Parts: structure tokens; sequence; C-alpha cells
RNA sequence: UUGACAGACUGAGAGCUCUUUCUUGAUUCUAUGGGUGGUGGUGCAUGGCCGUUCUUAGUUGGUGGAGCGAUUUGUCUGGUUAAUUCCGUUAACGAACGAGACCUCAGCCUGCUAACUAGCUAUGCGGAGGUAUCCCUUCGCGGCCAGCUUCUUAGAGGGACUACGGCCUUUUAGGCCGCGGAAGUUUGAGGCAAUAACAGGUCUGUGAUGCCCUUAGAUGUUCUGGGCCGCACGCGCGCUACACUGAUGUAUUCAACGAGUUUAUAGCCUUGGCCGACAGGCCCGGGUAAUCUUUGAAAUUUCAUCGUGAUGGGGAUAGAUCAUUGCAAUUGUUGGUCUUCAACGAGGAAUUCCUAGUAAGCGCGAGUCAUCAGCUCGCGUUGACUACGUCCCUGCCCUUUGUACACACCG
């Protein structure tokens, strides 16, 4: 199966609270964002953790998403 | 163990001209690679050295290391009639 | 007075042979001189299986050793004092550098 | 004129057999480990240890008797191998000296638990994210058993154990037998890589803080 | 023969001449005993008493014309013959 | 029209009867009664192995001008059975093949090569791409 | 400036490289016909990206195919690959990119091989038995 | 013994001949690129002498 | 106190010992303590190492909650995952190991860097063929000032993240299918791998080790020879077969992982030439290596002979004889030639491994190695059937439940 770990949703999370204003809905723009803003040990994590906050995004834009504090939606 | 005086005065003079001196653990072997005396006459005299504390023994890879000692450094220089000023090249 | 002097670089660690290589290029170019390579050898990969157990018991499980060696070849258009003063800069440990000519 | 692999394998003998000679030598002046550095006509053996003084002697004659008999024993050219002595650099941070140093305090008559517990006081407050003793053997009766201590941070799989876990293991001649102690020591990530591996742990992100 | 004897197959062939040359006439040579199993016998040899060592005792031969070019081994035999009694626990059931 | 662009096995089939024809081969008197190889059980079924044989190392030196006995030996080698042993790559006769080189030689369709070994002549490249033109 | 192009078809430890240029339409592997290509029975996967675009399409080049490594499968296979590949690649570079995509079509329709490599290798074995999954055979008693 | 006695048996092949440089042992020795030494000590000393366990 | 000529003794040019008597000089001999060595016992005294429990997902503090306490919660009803992996529920909150991450190999890059120890392209020359000048096809050699890096090598990087679309699922975690894509089982295969344990193995790997035994007529060491292989019998892992989907004899031509010298006349891998039927021998030489062996396999493909006959299947057994290694080949070391031509006609109860470049077939390199591979570790070549489900058998993990078990049901 293909669940995320603990590591990629924490970090996903994280990087969603602290720069969602520069998050955006394609992949490679958010893994660039990653990469500049962050540092990932592995190539294969960073990925994951794009991956990750780009779907977080896209249910973030329907509405609120558990775990993760918004200031603008507050 | 039986031992020429010549083997025997090459071997201390060697030992107390270079301060240390190795030996592989081959008692067959015919010559040492830096005296000519036989490896086994070699060993068994710097054993009965370190037997009686005139030097330091050390074993390692199939190898013996012997470092001169003070009192071995007295012994060989009283046995060899060397003068006090001649001392090992280590020091 | 000009030759093509013969630069064999061998090292187990990748990083400090392409440093160095890199090192030696920029040395090279530095004197307007002619530089060809680094030419890459096929890794050298010498293998070895030992049994992991001291003893005759056990399932035999087996121990695959690798050790790596990387060649590197350079070639020079330039004088024996020339190319010796640049292989005289700092070389760090595990690179074995041999000069030669042809 | 050899070949390049028998070349090298032949530079990894004889690594270790100085390895090997260097600490039954230097067993009890401390021998944390030894460097080997190969220059055009000039060969240099560094011998890291936490008492100096020893290796050396006085002026100089154990370190020149130890240059003397290592040049003899691989037929060195004469003045073309030299040997120095180096102080380790945050000791409670090598396993080697931190056993070395427990194998004293047991031969000592110390107790195991107060030598283990001091060992890993020491450790700790010398700055590693984690350690851990094993002391086994006959401990206080013919039937052996083993002591294990432990505080701190510590992996054990994966890759980063090469780097981050600094291990060593030593053997105690004991009255009644053989005692096995095994020292293993986390350090700690260390950008200028002097006290710690210099890359992070991989499941280890951090976040730059927003403007 | 090419790669040549050594010094012991010589003195074994001596000792054997030496052996014939004192037998009394009309009578055997007497016992010569040795360890060589690997000596080869030649024709020069026929007619003498060899004791050859099996590694236990020096089994007893006298050398015959149809045994040239043979291995005095192949003469004294190492091991006894093997006679099979009952078999014992645990030769079956495994 | 060359060797290349005809099967190999035709042209072997005419270049042997080639060479058969030509009568300046001397066939050894002892082709009747040796195997091709050691690896092998049997004597060549067909009568006209000799010149078969001469006729495929002549077009393996045309295409390959640095063949030797050994190389010759290998090529033509195989598999040995060894009874209730596992089989194993075999070499196969070198007086067959150093005879056939000589005889080639000396109808002067291989030459020895600078660096070792056979390498074809230009008559040997002529005839036998005359022999491969007429096949058809 | 000379017209041409170098493809590679790939099967296995197998390499065919096909080096197509301007020319009156022969197809040559190793200097050899491609008709006289062995196994004969593997013709018919040698000629496959031929028979499905037609002898017309190649009589305006000409095909210069070189082998190496793998069997006489692989080999085969990489040879069609790479003809394939280098077709298409010359039609591209030097044809309209209607016939490119028109000829790239057929040839995916037929088999998606003929363009894309087989990722598949052999597997290494394990110690503990024969093959990569094949073990030591096991007895209790 | 007898000079022409004593050890007089050659060694000049076989496993008698050879003997783990580390330990002395002459079985399970590795003469593979001159290491002589048995396979125990080699595993004991791989680390030290540079090889490395990647797969 | 050592050594030794000759004779005897001895398996023996072991002065081992005796006869005969020469040499050497405090190095030894004798006795008492103390050592030393031992593949000598003890793995049920131990260290280290390895195997197994155990390939599964499991394991444990701090502060809180419950209980008088052993203990318990955290570590869970449910959904989900390969996963104590996550989503959540929640007297638990925060954490630390294991898992994952990680590292190695393979799979894609016509993009970057660089290749006379790797190649391609075109040109110049030359050979052969075709109309023989010019033109076309195919080969051989040079261009460090012909160009280039597609093919080969190896460094840096990119690439896959279920990214995108449709359904199901709690607006979650996620799952199935699908286009595209080199790759959509964690992309494939490995390395590493927790707590607690076994009286599991190893004292015969170690100058690792306690205690016990022996220590000069030795359980030390060495030499000679034999044995470890001995053959009414039972068992395990395997090799060769029972044949025509084949054997034999031609012709034909496609790998990869690797390994290689003391140069002495020469030692390791060996090219080429000559001799020979083979086995092998001799002579020039190359390679301390992408430079030379390496121009480097078989199964397979193709054409003939064989024709259902234990037959040209099968190659056990045995005779004669010839070479190589080795100081030594007999109880055949191994390798050749001819000859002999056993069981075996597909195998009972039982029982092993295996889900894709996998099983199976085919061969090749290395370890052992003076000479021996039917073995082990790797490599590639041709290349499938079936399933993608279950707990029926054998076991494993969690929960509930019973116990008179705790040496724990082999109770
Ligand atoms: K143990
Ligand atoms: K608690
Ligand atoms: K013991
Ligand atoms: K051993
Ligand atoms: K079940
Ligand atoms: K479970
Ligand atoms: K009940
Ligand atoms: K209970
Ligand atoms: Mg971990
Ligand atoms: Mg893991
Ligand atoms: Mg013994
Ligand atoms: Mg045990
Ligand atoms: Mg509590
Ligand atoms: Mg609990
Ligand atoms: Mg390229
Ligand atoms: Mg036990
Ligand atoms: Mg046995
Ligand atoms: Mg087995
Ligand atoms: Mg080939
Ligand atoms: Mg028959
Ligand atoms: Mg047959
Ligand atoms: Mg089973
Ligand atoms: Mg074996
Ligand atoms: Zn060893």
């Amino acid at each position: 199966g293909r669940v995320r770990t603990k590591t990629v949703k924490k970090s996903s999370r994280q990087v969603i609270e602290r720069y969602y204003s520069k998050m955006t809905l394609d992949f490679h723009t958010n893994k660039k964002i990653l990469e500049e803003v962050a540092i990932i040990p592995s190539k294969r994590l960073r990925n994951k953790i794009a991956g990750f906050s780009t779907h977080l995004m896209k249910r973030i834009q329907k509405g609120p998403v558990r775990g993760i504090s918004l200031k603008l939606q507050e | 163990m039986i031992i020429s005086e010549k083997n025997r005065r090459e071997i201390s003079k060697y030992l107390f001209q270079e301060g240390v001196c190795y030996a592989k653990k081959d008692y067959n072997l015919a010559k040492h690679p830096l005296i000519d005396v036989p490896n086994l006459q070699v060993i068994k005299l710097m054993q009965s050295f370190k037997s009686k504390e005139y030097v330091r023994e050390t074993f390692a890879w199939m190898h013996y290391y012997w470092y001169l000692t003070n009192d071995g450094i007295e012994f060989l220089r009283t046995y060899l009639n060397l003068p006090s000023e001649i001392v090992p090249a280590t020091l | 007075q000009i030759h093509k002097i013969r630069i064999t670089l061998s090292s187990k660690n990748v990083k400090n042979l392409e440093k160095v290589c890199a090192d030696l290029v920029r040395g090279a170019k530095d004197k307007r001189l002619r530089v060809k390579g680094p030419v890459r050898m096929p890794t050298k990969v010498l293998n070895i299986t030992t049994r992991k157990s001291p003893c005759g018991e056990g399932t035999n499980t087996w121990d695959r050793f690798e050790l790596r060696v990387h060649k590197r070849v350079i070639d020079l258009f330039s004088s024996a004092d020339v190319v010796k003063q640049i292989t005289s800069i700092t070389i760090e440990p595990g690179v074995e550098v041999e000069v030669t000519i042809a | 004129q050899i070949s390049k692999k028998r070349k090298f394998v032949a530079d990894g003998v004889f690594f270790a057999e100085l390895n090997e000679v260097l600490t039954r030598e230097l067993a009890e002046d401390g021998y944390s480990g030894v460097e080997v550095r190969v220059t055009p006509v000039r060969t240099e053996i560094i011998i890291r240890a936490t008492r100096t003084q020893n290796v050396l002697g006085e002026k100089g004659r154990r370190i020149r008797e130890l240059t003397s008999v290592v040049q003899k024993r691989f037929k060195f050219k004469e003045n073309s191998v030299e040997l120095y002595a180096e102080k380790v650099n945050n000791r409670g941070l090598c396993a080697v000296a931190q056993a070395e140093s427990l194998r004293y305090k047991l031969l000592g008559g110390l107790a195991v638990r107060r030598a283990c517990y001091g060992v890993l006081r020491f450790i700790m407050e010398s700055g590693a994210k984690g350690c851990e003793v094993i002391v086994s053997g006959k401990l206080r009766a013919q039937r052996a058993k083993s002591m294990k201590f432990k505080d701190g941070y510590m992996i054990s799989s994966g890759q980063p154990v090469k780097e981050y876990i600094d291990s060593a293991v030593r053997h105690i001649l004991m009255r009644q037998g053989v005692l096995g102690i095994k020292v293993k020591i986390m350090l700690d990530w260390d950008p200028k890589g002097k006290q710690g591996p210099t890359t992070p742990l991989p499941d280890l992100v951090t976040i730059h803080s927003p403007k | 023969f090419q790669r040549g004897l050594k010094r012991k197959p010589m003195a074994l062939i001596k000792k054997l001449r030496k052996a014939k040359r004192e037998a009394p006439p009309g009578e055997k040579p007497e016992v010569v005993r040795t360890h060589l199993r690997n000596m080869i016998i030649v024709p020069e040899m026929i007619g003498s008493v060899i004791g050859i060592y099996n590694g236990k005792t020096f089994n007893q031969i006298e050398v015959k014309p149809e045994m040239i070019s043979h291995y005095l081994a192949e003469f004294s035999i190492s091991y006894k013959p093997v006679k099979h009694g009952r078999p014992g626990i645990g030769a079956t059931h495994s | 029209r060359t060797v290349k662009d005809v099967s190999p096995h035709e042209f072997v089939k005419a270049y042997a009867a080639h060479l058969k024809r030509s009568g300046k081969m001397e066939l050894p008197e002892w082709t009747d009664i040796v195997k091709t190889g050691k690896l092998k059980e049997l004597a060549p079924y067909d009568p006209d192995w000799y010149y078969i044989r001469a006729a495929s190392m002549a077009r393996k030196i045309y295409l390959r001008g640095g063949l030797g006995v050994g190389g010759f030996r290998r090529i033509y080698g195989g598999n040995q059975r060894n009874g209730s042993r596992p089989r194993h790559f075999c070499k196969s006769s070198g007086s067959v093949a150093r005879n056939i080189l000589q005889q080639l030689q000396n109808m002067n369709i291989v030459d020895f090569d600078p660096k070792g070994g056979r390498r074809i002549t230009s008559n040997g490249q002529r005839d036998l791409d005359q022999v491969a033109g007429r096949i058809a | 400036a000379v017209e041409s192009v170098q493809c590679f078809g790939r099967k296995k430890t197998a390499v065919a490289v096909t080096h197509c240029k301007r020319g009156r339409g022969l197809i040559k592997i190793n200097g050899v016909p491609i008709e006289l290509v062995q196994p004969e029975i593997l013709r018919y996967k040698a000629f496959e990206p031929i028979l499905l675009l037609g002898r017309h399409r190649f009589a305006g080049v000409d095909m210069r195919i070189r082998v190496k490594g793998g069997g006489h499968t692989s080999q085969i296979y990489a040879i069609r690959q790479s003809i394939a590949k280098a077709l298409v690649a010359f039609y591209q570079k030097y044809v309209d990119e209607q016939q490119k995509k028109e000829i790239k079509d057929i040839l995916v329709r037929y088999d998606r091989t003929l363009l894309v490599a087989d990722p598949r290798r052999c597997e290494p074995k394990k110690f503990g038995g024969r093959g990569a999954r094949a073990r030591f055979q096991k007895s209790y008693r | 013994g007898h000079s022409n006695i004593w050890n007089a048996h050659p060694k000049n092949y076989g496993p008698g001949s050879r003997t783990c440089r580390v330990c002395g042992n002459p079985h399970a020795i590795i003469r593979k690129y001159g290491l002589m030494c048995c396979r125990q000590c080699f595993r004991s000393n791989a680390k030290e002498i540079g090889f490395i366990k990647y797969r």
C-alpha cells in the first residue's frame, strides 16, 4: 500500500501552515517551493511531502482541514 | 639453549645498536631478516632477555617486537665492553 | 619542449578522487595548457563472499564484501617541470598519483 | 610493480596490522586510533591517544622506538616513515577510549554497576546524544550473565548507523574468566563535521521560519 | 625413471644386491625390510626376500618375475579385508 | 554479389566443391581415421568433411583476418559429455586446423598476418567472390 | 551536410544501433542483407516494422545495423526496435511531422515494444538456493 | 633433531605451506588478492582492511 | 658439556644407539621450584561471533489516571496499511527503539562533463565484386589539427509524487480500474534491522580465556608409513538417464559477473608459429591490465544418418595402453585412444522449491587448487504453465474466553 508516514504528514502540515501564501496546486511548483523553504535529506522524501502537501492544499480549497490552522481561514 | 658465542655477540651488538628488534614467529627460518643468526636463536635469546627483564616483548599478527630497557642497556654495555658514551640509536 | 604527460589517479573515495581531478584540471587550465580527460575506467569491484559463522552450525549465511577501486586518466600537453609544479598541489589521503610520459 | 587490486589490499592489510600492533603495545597508555597518510617519498603515522605523554616517553624515546621497530618490521626505507602523537578531541565521544577506561576501572576492582554508570554519565556530559554499555560474563556467580546500561537516543538499523554510531568491543582478563565490554555511542549532527557526521538524519526535516 | 630415483631407492637396491651376494648358494637371501612402498620392482630384484612396511608390520614377500614394473605397495595390503558382523543399533529406522 | 550476400551453408557447399575440383589440396593420410576433436564420439559422416572444413575455415579467415590455430579450435569446439558428470566446453583438434591453414597458404588463399594469425589474400578474396557470384 | 540519424534498440543485454541516412532503400545488418538474418523463424519479428509500413516508405533510406551482446532472440528484438526508432527519428527530422506521427501511430498500434524498450532484467541469485527464488531442497529426517 | 631429518619434509605447496598471517591457522585461508588471512580473521578485520558490505 | 669419520644397528647418510676416539669450550648437564607448549577435557565456567525463537510487527520509560498489591492505561471500539502505517476514538499527554526513512545494484535521459586504455560518422588510400576508371556494395590501414559522444565507460544531476481521470470509502486515512509514462505491487532485488531469550553451535579460527589433565619414555614438536576413502546394510543434498520435443556427424553464430607473474632461460592468464590423432611438447612474444588472454560458451538454428529395436538411448563396471601435476599417483590424482556395454522403458506410501525475465533447461567466472568440482558463491543465455485467493493442513500476529499449566501441553 501507499500510506504516508507520520514524518511526511507532519512535514506537509507544517509547511502548509507556515507558507500557505506561496502554495500552489501544481506538484512541480510545490516541490520547488519545498526545496526552497525546507531541508529534506532525500529527494524521494521531498517528492512525497510535496505530493501530500498538494493533496492537503486541494482539500483546503474545498474547506477546513482538521490539524491545520490557517490565519486567514480563522 | 645452546647458542654460539659469535651468534650471541652479533645479536647483542645489533640489539644495543638499534634499540629495538622484530622477528617473525618462524622457528625453522634459516636466517633472521636483519641478523645473520637463525631466527630460532634470535627469538630464544630475546626470550631469555625478557625473562630477566632486559627487554619488553609484544606479540601481534605472528610477530615479536622487542624494545630495550634501561637494565638491558646496562647489561649490554657491560657485556660488550663498549664505552659509556655510546648509546642505542633510539636515544 | 612539449610532451604528452600521462597522469593516473587511483582511490577508493569517489568524492576525493573527483575533487583531485577537478583541481588538476583547473590548475592545467589556468596555465593555458591542453587537457584531455579525465577518462574514468570501469570501476574495479573486488568481491569476497565468506560465511558469517565461525563454525559450521546454523543456516549457511554469507557476507558479501566489496572493495571498489576507481581509476582516472588525465593527459596534459606540456613540459615535465610544469606538470610537476601542477601536481605539487596538496593531495588528500587515499589518492595515489602517478605521472609518466606516454 | 604490483596490480592496483593487490596494492590496495596490501594497504588495507598494513593498516589493520598497524592498528592491531599499536593497540597491543599502547593498551595501557591509551590508544584512540591510528591514521596513515601517504606522500611522495614520505609516510606519516598519527597515533590518536588520550595520554600522549606516555606514548612519547621521556624526550620521545618511546615514539622513536616505535618508529624504528615499525620501519624495520614493515621494510620501510630509512627516514621515510615517521610517527606523531595527537590528543583525541572529546575523548568521551570515542568508544575505544571509553572502553579502555571501563576496562581499567573494572581491572582496578571497581564495581561493575558503578563503573558503567560513571562511564555513561561521562559520555552523556561529553555531549553524546545517547550511549549504551554492555558487560557480559561471570559476574558474582559461576553462571555468566549480561548487564545492560542505556541512556539517550540510539539507532540500530539502516545506513545512518555507520556514521552516527561509534562502537567498540574489548575483553578483560579477570581472575575467573573473561569479561566482554561493549560501548556504543551515538554522535550528534555537526555542520563542521569535527565532532559528528556532516549529514542530517534521513527522517529529519527542518522548516525555515517565515519572514 | 625419467624423473630419477632419489637416494633411498638406490640404497635399497644396493642392500638387495648385498643380501643376494651374501646368500649361500642354493639358499634364499636374507630379509631386507623397508618402508619404501612406492618403489618400482625391476627385473634385477627377482628372487629377493623383502619385508614391506604396511604401517604396522613388515609383510614378507619374495620377488617373482611376474611382479616387475609394480609397486611394492601392491603386495603389502595396508588394511584387513572386511568381514561383516550383524548390524548394530541405529543401522535402520533412519 | 559477394559472400556476405549469400547463405553461409550454400556458399560453404559451393566452395568445398570448388576446392575439391581444384585438386591443389593434399589431404593427409589420416583424414579417414581421426575425429574432428576429442569431444567427438565418431569420425565425420561425410567423406568430403576435409574439404567442407577447409571451405568454412577459408570463409572465416575472409570475414576476419587475425585468427589462429587456437582460435579455430575454440570456434569448432563444443560441449563434451562426461558420462554421469555435467558437460563442459572442449576444444577441437588442432592438427586438422594447422594442416588446413597450411594447405590454404600453399594455394595462396591466405598468408601470415604481421600481427599474428592468418589473413585473406587478394587472390583469396577474388576466388571467394567469384564462387559466391556463381552460386546463383 | 550529411543527412542521417542513429537510433538504438535494447532487449536484455542486446544493444542494436541503426544508422539511417538518405539512400536507395537498402537494409543491412553487419554488412549482411536483412533477408538472411538468423534464426530463420525470427525473420518475421525482424521484418515486422517493414511489413507494417511497406517497403515504399523505406525506399528512400539506407539503413546499416550493428548489434552486440545478448542472445539470438534479444539481438533480433533490438534490431527491430532500432529499425522502428531510426525510421521514426529520420521522418521526424527530415519529413513532415504529420507522416512521422502517422508511422509512429501505426507502429504503436501493432506493438509498443517496437519503440519502448522492455525493462525486464535477470534477477540476482541469493545464497541458499540455485536460483533467484528457488531454494535448496529441504529435508527433516 | 638431525638437520637432514628435522623439518626436512618439503612444504612448497598444499595447506601445510600456508598459514593465516593474523592467527597462523592453516584452515580456510583466503588467498584472493593476496590477503592470506583465514576466513574468521578476515571477517573480523574487513572493516579495517577496507571491505564494505553493500549487499 | 656439543658435534663427528669408519663399522654395526636402523625403514633410513637419524652419531638414534654401541665399538673405535677425535673436536668444542661454561653457551650446557644433574636436582629442587617455577615456566612453556598442547586441533588435550569442560561451549553445562566464559568472551566474541554466528543460528534460532521471528520475517512476523513488535518493545519500553517520564508525568498523569485505576488498583492494597502483583500489575494496568498510554500500546484502543472502528476503518485502513506490508507495517504498533496512518485516520480517528480516547485518562491520557508527551516521548525512545523497531517499521518506514536510509544505503547498494538494475531499469529511462539523443539533456551536462570528458574520453588514442571505448566507440560512431565522413573523408584519403588499398583489396575484392558489380557497368570495372567516374558510379554502387563490402572489407583493411592512417589522420593527438576531420567532427562527434547515438552506441561503451563514469561523475554530477533530472525523473515517480499514485501526479492526472472515473468509481467506492466517514467531506479522513485510503482502495480498484484507466490514459500518459522507462517505470503505477514499497518500480524490482538486496544490505542494515528492536526488547527479551536458548544451558542451540563454536575451547578443532584466534598469542581470546578460567579451571582440570599432561609436560621429556610428553597429550609439545618433527620424520617415515598407514588411515580419515575401508563395505552384508539404512538415510540426506545432488549428477547422469530412461529418448525421435531425440542421439550422432556437418554447417551456422549471440552473453555477462569476473581472474591473471618473483622474470630468475622461466613462476600467473596466455596470444601467434611448429610438432602430434588426441592427450601434450617446443619456440617467438603480450599483459602488474577498458592496453594482453578477451577476435572471448552451451542450450539453440540448419542439413543429413538413425527408425521404436534397451536401438547409433544410457554410460555403470572392467582390460590394454599413452601423456601431464607432484619428492612420491599403488587403494586407479587428474586427462587422452581402442575395447567391454550393467540397472534404468518415467518411478509406492510420502515429500521439496516456486507467482515473471520468475520456475525449469543451458552453459560461463570465482572459492577451494602443485594436480583434482557431480559442491558453494555469482553471471548471463532461451524462457513457460497456473493463481493473484483462503485459513482446509502446517504455522505466525492481535483480541475475547477457560485453565488444577509456570521445567509453562514434550505441562
Ligand atoms: K557462547
Ligand atoms: K505509567
Ligand atoms: K580452554
Ligand atoms: K581458520
Ligand atoms: K490456517
Ligand atoms: K497482526
Ligand atoms: K472450564
Ligand atoms: K491466566
Ligand atoms: Mg529507526
Ligand atoms: Mg529498514
Ligand atoms: Mg599436537
Ligand atoms: Mg551453548
Ligand atoms: Mg503509575
Ligand atoms: Mg500493557
Ligand atoms: Mg552517450
Ligand atoms: Mg549445549
Ligand atoms: Mg571424511
Ligand atoms: Mg545444501
Ligand atoms: Mg560473440
Ligand atoms: Mg546401447
Ligand atoms: Mg550414447
Ligand atoms: Mg513443507
Ligand atoms: Mg566442500
Ligand atoms: Zn586467522
